[PDB]
């Protein structure tokens, strides 16, 4: 059974720092590109960051660049998002999302409503 | 969703209430079935060219 | 003409054979300038047998009589007592005596080129028969690019086969085979030789036309005009050779049709072939300009060097498939016939092998399909 | 609350996971370790069916096993006589994006559907003698992924709308609707009795459905990615599944957990299709690498490889008699292997 | 019975004659997939050219083009998009002015970033690797209004824009401001970065600054499909 | 074409040789 459980979210002051962790089970974590997506209240899911299977290739959305860091540990099966210089616009539910298929360059549907391979999320408030 | 969660829980209760069998019994039955029909399997048991409609 | 002259001499000998029953026997004893004993119709052009025998009127053969500066002035007398026989070398000797050393080297140069072209056509034929089979054998390879290629390969095989048959019929022996034997057969093989050469030129142009239409004409992939291209490839040479044959039979019908004495009649074959070479050169240049436009609007800024290597590789692949090498000596002076015969025939004979290697042996798809089938054998 | 239901669902999930682990006394591999291995299996390409202009998406064998219907994205449905290679019928389709096709057990009717979101039924035995669409089923909100006739009047379908639905062909209306899956349903397979059916979706889960009841009796998990294919074992008590994770798993119904796993380090491509041989000893799987792997179902060994396609193998079918296997590919060709 | 065998042989030949006609009409037609978000302007572009999948038939100078729009399908495209692996080109329509946070457009903080992710997933898909994309940067009229007004700054959602300089091939429109040119060219350069990274010559990207009412949209697609067919014939001959 | 020119040139020469041998025979 594919399971992704987020943790580390909570209430922070503007300018504060959080570290979100996603624990993964039920699949080979190293074979899949991982993503962090977020749903701000009254808004649709938005892509925040992605990390390649090795961790070598990393991408971020323009709004969070230079304030957010994405890291993965293959042995721990864990995905991490370090959020620094947090702003009120960063208030959202954060969901770590696995890409659908392994070994594939493309990643589709991670921000889609009702995506199977996505965790229940962790609300972050600034 | 609260309606969806109240729907998923009710389904899990039904799946938990099923009666199972030992994997050894399940695996013995598959083996017995395969061994009962091995002669009748033309792919496991190739047949003469004369019998083959294809060749 | 060896045959016209030989006959003139045979006609002069039949003229001699008419007077053979001279009935002058018995006056050969009394001393005379000539007693009419002359009977060397073979040794002389013919024996006049005139009693005075002051000169032999025939002298050199009637066809060569105009060429020879003098007429007669030579007396041959078979007399114990009388005038003394005079031989041609002593009298005039025509011009045969002239060594005529000039052009002996050219006679040898052509014989050497024939061996070089024989190996070029043979090598091409062996590699083109193994290329036509690979393309025909695999269904995956079948496409309208392959079918056009298939007809080109066959046109080369006929060009290569025609030459070998022509050489055997005309140059096999020093004695003239087909001198009067099977003249209609020597002419028929010449007609096939002319058609097979022109068919290869027509197919080289069709290769240019198809690729040019694929690129220049927007969405030109009907696959319906393929029969029209096939009809042009075989039909257009047939019309030109037939008009040459009509003229060769109607006019300049001298011996076998091998020698092109009439320049105007030759232009019925040479002119269409030259035009095919000019057209294929222009299409080849236009295909390269279209290709560079694709090269320049790609790789972004790209690299001048990288674009030129793509251009150089694509130009080199096209030259064998269109026959662009025929442009170098087309419109050349007749003083560079020795270099042109060498470039077009000695090295040109190998163009059927180069085409086959580039578009089959080195074609990536062919390499993939041969490999996959060999893996099944390898299993 | 939503959290109380969530922790309650997690409680039930762990309870099911303990109950199923209490039945794992011995693996199917250990039980079958002492039987003779199948050994190398060599199947030659007897018939190659040519005529489709675009990629084949689906194929179904007739019950007689002498005929087969293929479905292609050139907008054509083709009926073939596998014994002569003769085409019996070529059916032009209203929508070119067909993703599935089905032959009726009677063989009187066939069915196709795709991105149109419609299951179209064609009659093959009209009084006029011309194949005509006889019923269009329009309820589904997403593409048609798979269909199978229970009989001439009943047919089950699966959609990208996350649901399956029994249909009454005469009324054109859904008798019952199965909505358990959360991802696009990709495949279904009817049990030999036809009382139950299994379905594979893009949620890495397979569901067992009671046709008359419309309820999901059992759910089976363990695939890492989307389930692309599913097929029942010929006795009706187990089924096999093929996923995008380059793995095939055999799931037992009474045991409620997968007995066997078919995988190899060299295979890193998803599976498109799975079928069993008549005895069930052999599991055939189509791959994205253009090759079909024949597996020993009992020992999870690769017995043989079918390698004759130049494009992704889209669908596989074994004849009812068990004499032949058909394979359909994106290369526009169907190959029959003995 | 030989009577059954000769009948089946005749039936097969009647079908083969019909399939030869079908091949001529199928191979002569160019199939297009139109992809776009709700607020891309694809629907207006479709309306100008003019069902679980919608189809539009239009012709350009004797050449038939068949265009397909999704219609009623779920937002998950990983399975359905594989069906369009044989289309001539995928016309992706992107609203250029959707870089800021807008509740109206899908309630999305960045619609352009979502369009960039979709484009990168389509360009890098194994099945779509040989399929060329015609990028339609639609809604350029609105982008000029937003960039000239200056209330919402692209650099807020695209920090690289602050260091961005308009290239030497800017080819600005008559009377166009430098600010609009730098904006639209940055928008185009974002997509070009994805396409240049993995194209490998198998497929090509054709960017175009478009508007929903532009009459040139049909001619642009014709020219792109003509260049795609040319490159596909060049590749077969190995001329590239 | 070159093949026709080559065949015309070698036939014309062979004949000028076959005529020269014939004159060598007669004289």
């Amino acid at each position: 059974q594919v399971q992704l459980q987020e943790s580390g979210g909570g209430l922070v002051q503007p300018g504060g720092s959080l570290r979100l962790s996603c624990a993964a089970s039920g699949f080979t974590f190293s074979n899949y590109k991982m993503n962090w997506v977020r749903q701000a209240p009254g808004k649709g899911l938005e892509w925040v960051s992605d990390i390649s299977q090795s961790g070598a290739s990393i991408s971020y959305t323009g709004s969070v660049k230079g304030r957010f860091t994405i890291s993965r540990d293959n042995a721990k099966n864990t995905l991490y998002l370090q959020m620094n210089s947090l702003k009120p616009e960063d208030t959202a539910v954060y969901y770590c999302a696995r890409c659908p298929a392994p070994f594939t360059r493309d990643c589709f549907d991670v921000t889609s409503t009702t995506y199977a391979y996505r965790g229940q999320g962790t609300q972050v408030t600034v | 969703s609260i309606a969806q969660a109240r729907k998923l829980v009710e389904q899990l209760k039904m799946e938990a209430n099923i009666d199972r069998i030992k994997v050894s019994k399940a695996a013995a039955d598959l083996m017995a079935y395969c061994e009962a029909h091995a002669k009748e399997d033309p792919l496991l048991t190739p047949v003469p060219a004369s019998e083959n409609p294809f060749r | 003409r060896l045959c016209d002259v030989l006959q003139v001499l045979w006609e002069e000998q039949d003229q001699c054979l008419q007077e053979l029953s001279r009935e002058q026997t018995g006056d050969l004893g009394t001393e005379q300038p000539v007693p009419g004993c002359e009977g060397m119709w073979d040794n002389i052009s013919c024996w006049p047998s005139s009693v005075p025998g002051r000169m032999v009127e025939v002298e050199c053969p009637r066809f060569l009589r105009m060429l020879t500066s003098r007429n007669g002035s030579l007396f041959r007398n078979c007399t114990q007592d009388g005038w003394s026989e005079t031989f041609p070398r002593p009298n005039l000797a025509c011009g045969v005596n002239v060594n005529d050393s000039s052009n002996e080297k050219r006679h040898s140069y052509l014989l050497k080129l024939k061996v070089m072209y024989t190996v070029g056509y043979s090598s091409s034929l062996v590699m083109l028969l193994v290329a036509l089979g690979i393309l025909c054998a695999f269904r995956r390879l079948h496409c309208t690019r392959n079918y056009i290629h298939m007809h080109l390969f066959v046109s080369f095989i006929l060009r290569a086969l025609s030459n070998f048959i022509k050489d055997a019929v005309l140059f096999s022996s020093d004695d003239v085979t087909y001198c009067d034997a099977h003249r209609a057969g020597c002419k028929l093989v010449m007609v096939l030789f002319q058609y097979c050469i022109m068919a290869n030129y027509s197919w080289l142009l069709v290769e240019g036309l198809y690729l040019h239409t694929l690129l220049a004409i927007s969405f030109f992939s009907e696959r319906k005009y393929l029969q029209g291209f096939v009809a042009f490839g075989w039909g257009s040479p047939a019309i030109f050779v037939a008009l040459w044959a009509i003229a060769r039979h109607f006019l300049e019908d001298v011996g076998c049709w091998d020698i092109n004495a009439n320049a105007s009649i030759w232009w019925i074959i040479r002119g269409p072939v030259i035009l095919s070479i000019l057209i294929n050169f222009i299409l080849f240049i236009n295909i390269l300009r279209i290709l560079m436009r694709k090269l320049r609007t790609q790789e972004t800024r790209g690299n001048e060097v990288s674009h030129y290597k793509r251009l150089a590789r694509s130009t080199l692949l096209l030259i064998p498939l269109f026959g662009i090498h025929y442009i170098v000596f087309a419109f050349s002076p007749e003083d560079a016939m020795e270099i042109q015969l060498f470039f077009e025939l000695a090295l040109g004979s190998f163009q059927g092998l180069v085409v086959a290697v580039l578009y089959c042996f080195l074609n990536g798809e062919v390499q993939l399909e041969v490999q996959k089938k060999w893996q099944q054998w390898h299993l | 609350e939503l959290d109380q239901l969530r922790q309650e669902a997690e409680q039930l999930k762990n309870q099911i996971r303990d109950a199923r682990k209490a039945c794992a006394d011995a693996t199917l591999s250990q039980i079958t370790n002492n039987i003779d291995p199948v050994g190398r299996i060599q199947m030659r390409t007897r018939r190659t069916l040519r005529g489709h202009l675009a990629k084949i998406y689906a194929m179904h064998w007739g019950t007689d096993s002498r005929l087969l219907v293929s479905a292609s994205q050139d907008g054509k449905l083709i009926i073939w006589d596998s014994y002569t290679t003769n085409k019996v019928h070529a059916i032009p389709l209203r929508s070119s994006w067909v993703m599935t096709c089905a032959y009726a057990p009677s063989g009187n009717y066939v069915a196709c559907g795709g991105l149109d979101n419609i299951c179209s039924i064609y009659n093959l035995k009209t009084r006029e003698g011309n194949v005509r669409v006889s019923r269009e089923l329009a309820g589904h909100t997403g593409y048609l992924s798979c269909c199978r006739f229970l009989d001439d009047n009943q047919i089950v379908t699966s959609s990208g709308d996350t649901t399956c639905a029994l249909w009454d062909i005469e009324t054109g209306q859904q008798t019952t609707t199965f909505t358990g899956h959360t991802g696009d349903v990709m495949s279904l397979s009817l049990a030999p009795d036809t009382r139950l059916f299994v379905s594979g979706a893009c949620d890495a889960s397979a569901k067992l459905w009671d046709v008359r009841e419309g309820m999901c009796r059992q759910t089976f998990t363990g695939h890492e990615s989307d389930i692309n294919a599913i097929c029942f074992f010929p006795n009706g008590n187990a089924f096999a599944t093929g996923s995008d994770d380059a793995t095939c798993r055999l799931f037992d119904l009474r045991a409620d957990q997968e007995l066997m796993t078919y995988s190899h380090d060299n295979i890193i491509c998803g599976i498109t299709s799975v079928s069993f041989s008549k005895s069930g000893r052999l599991l055939l799987a189509g791959y994205d690498d253009f090759n079909c792997n024949v597996w020993d179902a009992l020992k999870a060994d690769r017995a043989g490889v079918l390698a004759g396609h130049d494009n992704r193998v889209s669908c596989l079918g074994v004849t009812d008699d068990g004499m032949a296997v058909a394979t359909g590919s994106w290369d526009s060709f169907l190959k029959i292997w003995n | 019975q030989r009577n059954e065998e000769k009948a089946q042989r005749e039936a097969n030949k009647k079908i083969e004659k019909q399939l030869q006609k079908d091949k001529q009409v199928y191979r002569a037609t160019h199939r297009l997939l139109l992809l776009g978000a709700g607020e891309s302007g694809k629907n207006t572009i479709v309306k100008q050219m003019r069902s679980g999948i919608f189809e539009t038939k239009f012709q350009v100078d004797k050449v038939n083009f068949h265009m397909f729009d999704v219609g009623a399908q779920r937002d998950e495209r990983r399975k359905w998009i594989q069906c369009f692996n044989d289309v001539t080109a995928i016309i992706f329509v992107v609203a250029s002015s959707s870089y800021n946070m807008v509740i109206r457009e899908d309630n999305q903080t960045n619609r352009l970033q979502a369009a960039l992710k979709l484009f990168d997933s389509i360009w890098n898909n194994k099945w779509l690797r040989d399929t060329s994309v015609i990028l339609f940067l639609n809604k350029q009229d609105l982008l000029a209004e937003k960039v000239l007004a200056g209330k919402s700054k692209i650099e807020d959602y695209f920090p690289e824009f602050a260091r961005y300089t308009t290239p030497e091939d800017a080819t600005p429109e008559p009377g166009e401001d430098p600010r609009v040119t730098r904006a639209k060219y940055f928008i185009r350069d974002e997509f070009l970065r994805i396409s240049t990274a993995s194209g490998d010559g198998r497929h090509y990207c054709y960017p175009h600054f478009t508007c929903s009412v532009d009459t040139e949209n049909i001619r642009r697609v014709f020219n792109d499909c003509r260049d795609i067919i040319q490159r596909m014939h060049l590749r077969q001959y190995e001329l590239l | 074409h070159s093949d026709g020119t080559f065949t015309s040139e070698l036939s014309r020469l062979r004949e000028g040789a076959r005529l020269q041998r014939l004159l060598q025979g007669l004289v």
